[PDB]
């Protein structure tokens, strides 16, 4: 039966990691100990997707952690639910990228890619179907960026019919949290567009935006942005592993979601989202978690869907609701936004629905969506590279390395295509 | 008088017509809205 | 004597049987266990040693969930192990992948499996196939396995019941791709095909049973109803039987025409029942409007070519026969010149029955409604602008090439898809 | 045998119909629930389920509140749930709203259900209209029913109920513009139309049976009981049957003249029953009072042209014949020259039935008497002058004209109305 | 099914507001914490016109809180019946319009405006069958007055069909609460007599002899005024919540009250009002409600009508009564009264009645006048605009936020004009 194999990289993706395994481990009554404690034989009947059985009912997370410092790791394990992770998967080196790219991709990561591989084979060997890989990690860092896009490249050449989901968060618009982030963002790009099945982009502005307008949090944390990271994460794929109506797995949605290979980046969401006292002035139906779908102020991408034309687009609806309701409302969202959708695509939405909701929740929602506005973020990460290319500034890290400018030439018109492309998409041609 | 009954004449003319001008490209894309589904009326073999 | 072999593939068609074969243990009196508490039912019940009835079915399905849903279910100690047969990946709404890539292999499995509840059978009549057109598994597999059934048995019928793709609702993008291959390669292996639409269906139950939440479930139980009602004069005795070949002589009039469209009247909930008196009159008289098909077509827009009435329970043939004229004389509905007789009728004695928690009244007598008509040449023509306007930028090709389709394929159920519009044109017009 | 369907629209209409149904489940035994506790009146009402009687009415509004209050009252299991058909909106005392904007979403779904009632009826001879002519729903809904039935049937009778708009008494400011619209397009569809005046209506409530709070209900009861007068014929046998088709012939001399006067007697308080021992020849002569007339005009003003007498219970034709004989020598009214022989007698077994909790105590014997007389054409008169009084300032002619009703047909409709009163003076003129 | 979206802006707005939606849920017998704990299954039959029902067997408000300043709707939410308000309904800025017409309807409404129409939308769509729009504000001030001319302007734009009602204090003739009035009421009756359907004008002058004379109060304050005008918005829209005799909803009465568009402005009144001490000498009976109706003291705008003649009269009545004797009364009215009719509108007055009673009183009564007096205040209106206007008195403030004299002078045309067509509507002619 179908199971993912989990990996996360540098102090984002470990981050995230902690925060999406304590989540799953809540949802299938795991206690930090690793001991089923739950009250439903539906957590255990489809278990085997991301625990490992060992001897005495105990539950080993199939997650394998990477990165080359060993501070967020040890903050990891020594913190709560550090217990459950098999300490044979966690990899480290001393060094560090120090936010450089060359360093993670070249130097760095070839001496830890091989000690990753091996871990990564022997937890596959243990699956009985793999359905294919996920993997946490952020775009404007050094050694996430290129020991994600290192360990993409070589499974993509172990594994080429599997599938590959990715979680990037890509760099924001307005403050950038490093100098050299152009850089690194640039060339993992160049590596995602060819490397990965499907790819969802991740805005800390725009998390920012919802924990303060939305969830009325007057001090957002990391922890605040990583626990919606990882609720959408779990609602990505609910499908796998409780059953439902009209069901959906990853090569559904890869399927329903990519027209062509260099077109899959992604923008998620997830509803309902309120604070502690205003969920008393509002009901629980379906409409209004359809409302809050095509909200684009509860996008996770600093990207305003209004200023392009949806590809495709992604419902995944939890617990128990009525088909013909779901069916309704996504006809008049379609029909009503008739100008928002390209028209070479006939019905743009796919459907699916699982019956089991989130613990404490009658029923939830993830949205997932493929817009050419996503060529503005592109373009402006391309425009900021150009700007701080053309002066040559900050080179001398990165071909200090072993890289030499035709490379950056390479991505910049990489990039340069795939806008080239996201535009033209854009044109009605009948 | 009639001057002036002029001027104003001149005037809710350009009114007018930068109101049009803003409604014409308004109108072109249009705005994000959801409401509900209303279910069209069956057909019957009268 | 006469025995039907009933298969369900992909989530739609499991579920489907789920409800049929609830509905089946609830009319013949069976428990679930397969123990009868207290025999014309051997048709679909075989007698397996003391006392159990073990229905012959097969479930296929490339994605174990539902069938694992079905193992531990109320009716987990009903199927026999063998006939749930599942595979690891799904085919993921791709026809190539149920067609040529995960089809492949576990074919020659269900085959075997069908040759071996078939070899037992010794009247046995024909195959019940229930699937859907837009799903992967459904179209890719049921192609497949329709080809090969006819390959190897040929003159047994075969009868499909499958879920038309909806003019408006949609809840897959590359539908039009799978539905159009699968229409394409099922065409010259099939004797008749009943076909639904689920928008149709919810229509029905808002505004005749007054359902504002219509789960599958009650989809299902309605199709489940129109599929007893069909199997009812070989499971019971009445004044006009019609088996399974009689259907397909009389509503196929070309080969390649032979998709009808199925009915049910009366559909009322129970508060409205007492209100009203079921006349056989009034209930074939509703058959016939447009809002109570279960297509999304309209009827007035084409002419019917041939008719079938199964009428159950309380039914005075005169009745029938008055009901019938009236009908034919009314200038409403239109039939092509070149068919001066296109009726047929059925009659049986046993009423309908009511599952309990369910949401259908009960009645003394039902009408199941089958039309072979022309209004179903706008749908089509709909599905193949469709796949025009997708095909036209080559959108989502790629995933089926990759799975060893030739792009040639399109082209050819393309060209295949237009001629059969031009039938369907051609046989339209009077002389 | 022969049947009637009855059509209430509007608010007065569904209040009225509330009423009538009430006095005759009364009539007849019939339980609120429309269950029976122990047979002529399959005219109205028809058997269903295990004797449960379902009436034959069609409640038809654009607001949902009346029709709600019936839904919820006492008799809502008495009515078939689609029969009470509802809007959104109501045409708010615009004419246009209720012909042209609103009454075309749902007039599709009203014939429906009148053609589906009908269908069920073997010999079904006319419908029973109730409207109001001042508000919008009520004239605008009923004239386009009035153009579709008589475009789909065309040879069945149609009569009205309508409520004249009162000389004095008024409850909106645009009736002259309502009316002279519904009675310009209902002119050449209607084939006769009974009316009664509210302010009328409240003098007799006050004279007669000496009440000074006369709420709705009070005018509904007497308007009901003039309607189970006129039907009686139909769902009672008697000495002299008379038919739906009869009053038309009897009392129409001309396709524009058809607008009767109803009146009833005796109409009096329980405790002046005692003190008067009533008979046949003083309540047909207080028939004739012009106190007694149900419509707001003078009879002595014009010239009767046709007079119909229905009579109920203890009644002697050698009695009614002598009363006519002394009506007709009596010189204080007047007949037309043309119409030597102008009286209509019916005669009917079964005495009127008193509602409990209504004002009107027990008599062996009523008389309901329907008279085309040229004594409306002052009416006729006052409302065109009121519709000019408003028409030369266009008052309130935007609100119409918003709703897609053109300029033109005012002044079509006022040429119309003059032409009428032409046709009303011409033929009051002796030769 | 029928259904009317509330909005109230600026001081006069916010507290009017308040009081009528707490005098609608006293009438609705809905708690402060927003429960249900009434006694008649009518009062939840028709509950949708107004409310919105949340889980768990609460009622929220269809009301929109608009102000430019925050102390208002502060203290609103702070006090009682703060809590059944949805908060995010309340939308506020930060600077204030400061009695200035063009500082509310150009430099801090075209900021707002924006963020209104979207919950305007927002509560629109999910109703099911709109009726109309109802907006509670004053012409005298500056957030109040510029903000609804444009809130009605944008909401006309987008529902050009719907139904638009509007309580406005008008200023008084006697007492003026700012020096800068007259600019306001000109500017906003300029948009007023084109984008609103019905106007209903209410003078403080008049409630405080309503209250000094009539209820004999020694110290009315403005909670009292606010009592009386929510007890006419009730008297109005009673016909949408309960079931009634005869029925009159909001078009009907615009249908029946405005024969030509641009003479919508109403004088509302209601019946009965007495003092504590002088309610055991009356008796509650039809008559009496008539004579009080029609009695130019009892009326709720500084206009006195017979001064002008009647257009068209609306009178609502509530409770149970006899028909007979209102239409006696009506009749009675217009024989006496005869030389306050026009002559070319026969049937001035409209009737409808309401099976339940007011909250209160066995009987009542609303009463709603277009008569031609009305163009009095107008005409003083322009005479005080003329007066300040000569000399630019106060006229930079105005022009320093981008207006100019043009936008007076058509103002004051365009009122002027209205004065002509009111006063010359008077003319028999026949
Ligand atoms: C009475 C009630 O509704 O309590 C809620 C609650 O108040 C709200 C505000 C919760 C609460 O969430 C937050 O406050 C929050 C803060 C930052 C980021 C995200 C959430 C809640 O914490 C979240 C928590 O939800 C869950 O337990 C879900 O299963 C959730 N799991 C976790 O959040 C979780 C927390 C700790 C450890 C492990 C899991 C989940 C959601 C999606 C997918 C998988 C799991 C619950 C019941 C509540 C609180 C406690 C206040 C919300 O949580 C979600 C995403 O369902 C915020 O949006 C919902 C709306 C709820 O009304
Ligand atoms: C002692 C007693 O029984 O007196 C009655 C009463 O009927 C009197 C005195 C009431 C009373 O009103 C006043 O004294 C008053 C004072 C200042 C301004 C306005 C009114 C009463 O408050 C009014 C109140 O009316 C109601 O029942 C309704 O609820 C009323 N709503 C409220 O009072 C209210 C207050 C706060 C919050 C929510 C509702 C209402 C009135 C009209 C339309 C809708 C609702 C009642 C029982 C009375 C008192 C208490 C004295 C009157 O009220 C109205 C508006 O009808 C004053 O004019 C009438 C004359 C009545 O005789
Ligand atoms: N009426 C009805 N239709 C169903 C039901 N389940 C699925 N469908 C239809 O099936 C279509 C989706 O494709 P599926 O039939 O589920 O595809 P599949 O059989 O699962 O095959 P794969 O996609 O490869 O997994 C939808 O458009 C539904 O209309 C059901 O329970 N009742
Ligand atoms: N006799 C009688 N007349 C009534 C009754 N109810 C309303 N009316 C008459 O109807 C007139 C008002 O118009 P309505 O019939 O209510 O108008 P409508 O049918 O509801 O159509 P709309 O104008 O759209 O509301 C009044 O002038 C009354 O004369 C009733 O119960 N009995
Ligand atoms: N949402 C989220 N983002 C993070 C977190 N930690 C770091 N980031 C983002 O990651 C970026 C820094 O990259 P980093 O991982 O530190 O570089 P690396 O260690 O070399 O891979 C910053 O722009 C942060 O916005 C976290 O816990 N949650
Ligand atoms: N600051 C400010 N003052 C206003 C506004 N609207 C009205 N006013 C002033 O408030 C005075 C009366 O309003 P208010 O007392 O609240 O009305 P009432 O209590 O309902 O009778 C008017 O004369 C206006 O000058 C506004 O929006 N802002
Ligand atoms: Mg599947
Ligand atoms: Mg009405």
């Amino acid at each position: 039966m179908r199971e993912i194999v989990h990996i996360q990289a540098g102090q984002c993706g470990n981050q995230i990691g902690a925060k999406f395994w304590e989540v799953i481990s809540d949802e299938h009554g795991i206690d930090p100990t690793g001991s089923y404690h739950g009250d439903s034989d539906l957590q255990l009947e489809r278990i085997n997707v991301y625990y490992n059985e060992a001897a005495g009912n105990k539950y080993v997370p199939r997650a394998i952690l990477v990165d080359l410092e060993p501070g967020t790791m040890d903050s990891v394990r020594s913190g709560p639910f550090g217990q459950i992770f098999r300490p044979d998967n966690f990899v480290f080196g001393q060094s560090g990228a120090g936010n450089n790219w060359a360093k993670g991709h070249y130097t760095e990561g070839a001496e830890l890619v091989d000690s990753v591989l091996d871990v990564v084979r022997k937890e596959s060997e243990s699956c009985d179907c793999l359905q294919g890989f996920q993997l946490t990690h952020s775009l404007g860092g050094g050694t996430g960026s290129g020991m994600g896009t290192l360990l993409i490249s070589k499974i993509r050449e172990e594994y080429p019919d599997r599938i590959m989901n990715t979680f990037s968060v890509v760099p924001s618009p307005k403050v950038s949290d490093t100098v050299v982030e152009p850089y690194n963002a640039t060339l993992s790009v160049h590596q995602l567009v060819e490397n990965t099945d499907e790819t969802y982009c991740i805005d800390n502005e725009a998390l920012y935006d919802i924990c303060f307008r939305t969830l009325k949090l007057t001090t957002p944390t990391y922890g605040d942005l990583n626990h919606l990271v990882s609720a959408t994460m779990s609602g990505v794929t609910t499908c796998l592993r409780f059953p439902g109506q009209l069901n959906a797995d990853l090569r559904k949605l890869a399927v329903n979601m990519v027209p062509f290979p260099r077109l899959h980046f992604f923008m998620p969401g997830f509803a309902p989202l309120t604070s502690r006292g205003s969920q008393q002035y509002r009901a629980l139906t379906v409409p209004e978690l359809t409302q809050q779908m095509f909200d684009a102020k509860n996008m996770m991408a600093a990207c305003d869907p209004r200023h392009g034309r949806y590809l495709t687009v992604a419902a995944v609806f939890r617990g128990r609701m009525s088909m013909k309701e779901v069916d309704e409302q996504m006809l008049n969202v379609q029909n009503k936004n008739s100008s928002y959708f390209v028209e070479w695509i006939p019905n743009n939405v796919k459907t699916a629905v699982c019956d089991i909701p989130p613990r404490g929740l009658k029923m939830s929602a993830t949205f997932i969506g493929n817009s050419t506005a996503i060529q503005e973020l592109f373009k402006r990460i391309s425009e900021q590279f150009t700007a701080m290319f053309r002066r040559k500034a900050f080179l001398h890290w990165y071909t200090g390395e072993g890289m030499d400018e035709m490379e950056f030439t390479e991505a910049e018109s990489n990039m340069n295509d795939l806008v080239s492309e996201y535009q033209q998409y854009q044109d009605a041609t009948a | 008088g009639d001057q002036r009954k002029q001027m104003l004449q001149k005037y809710k003319e350009e009114k007018q017509l930068q109101k049009l001008k803003e409604q014409r490209e308004k109108a072109k894309r249009g705005i994000f809205k959801v409401g509900r589904y209303r279910p069209d009326m069956p057909c019957f073999l009268l | 004597m006469r025995e039907c072999i009933s298969i369900h593939v992909g989530q739609a068609g499991v579920q489907i049987g789920n409800a049929c074969w609830e509905l089946y243990c609830l009319e013949h009196g069976i428990q679930p266990d397969g123990q009868m508490p207290s025999d014309s039912f051997n048709t679909f019940f075989s007698e397996t040693g003391a006392g159990k009835h073990v229905p012959r079915a097969v479930f296929v399905d490339l994605e174990p969930t539902v069938i694992d849903e079905v193992r531990t279910g109320t009716y987990r100690q009903l199927f026999h192990p063998e006939q749930l047969i599942t595979g690891k990946e799904d085919a993921a709404n791709n026809y190539a992948r149920g067609h040529y890539t995960i089809g492949k292999e576990i074919i020659d499995l269900v085959l075997d499996r069908i040759r071996k509840l078939a070899d037992q059978c010794t009247g046995l009549q024909g195959f019940l196939v229930f699937h859907s057109f837009g799903g992967g598994t459904g179209s890719g597999f049921t192609s497949l396995l329709m080809e090969r059934l006819s390959v190897d048995y040929g003159k047994k019928s075969k009868l499909e019941f499958s879920i038309y793709p909806a003019p408006q609702v949609s809840t897959a993008v590359v539908e039009p791709y799978n539905s159009i291959l699968t229409t394409h390669t099922t065409l010259e292996h099939s004797d008749c095909a009943f076909m639904v639409d689920n928008e149709a269906i919810y229509d029905i139950c808002r505004r005749n049973l007054d359902i504002e939440r219509p789960t599958y479930t009650n989809l299902n139980r309605l199709i489940s109803q129109i599929v007893s009602s069909i199997t009812a004069s070989l499971r019971f005795d009445g004044a006009l039987n019609v088996d399974l070949t009689e259907f397909q002589t009389n509503l196929v009039p070309y080969p390649r025409i032979h998709f009808p469209l199925a009915t049910y009247a009366p559909v009322i909930s129970a508060e409205k029942a007492y209100h009203e008196q079921l006349s056989v009159a009034e209930i074939t008289n509703a058959c016939f409007e447009p809002a109570n098909q279960m297509v999304k077509c309209d009827p007035r827009h084409g002419k019917y070519m041939a008719c079938c009435l199964l009428y159950r329970g309380d039914v005075v043939p005169k009745d029938v026969n008055a009901a019938i004229a009236t009908i034919k004389t009314k200038r409403s509905i239109q039939f092509v010149d070149w068919c001066p007789t296109g009726f047929k009728v059925g009659i049986n004695y046993q009423p309908p029955t009511v599952v309990p928690g369910g949401d259908l009244a009960k009645v003394q007598r039902a009408v199941c409604m089958l039309s072979n008509t022309t209004a179903i040449a706008e749908a089509w023509a709909r599905l193949d602008h469709k796949f025009d306007l997708m095909y036209a930028k080559r959108a989502f090709v790629h995933w089926y090439v990759g799975e060893g389709m030739e792009e040639g394929e399109f082209s050819e159920a393309r060209e295949d898809m237009a001629a059969l519009e031009k039938d369907y044109e051609e046989v339209g017009v009077d002389s």
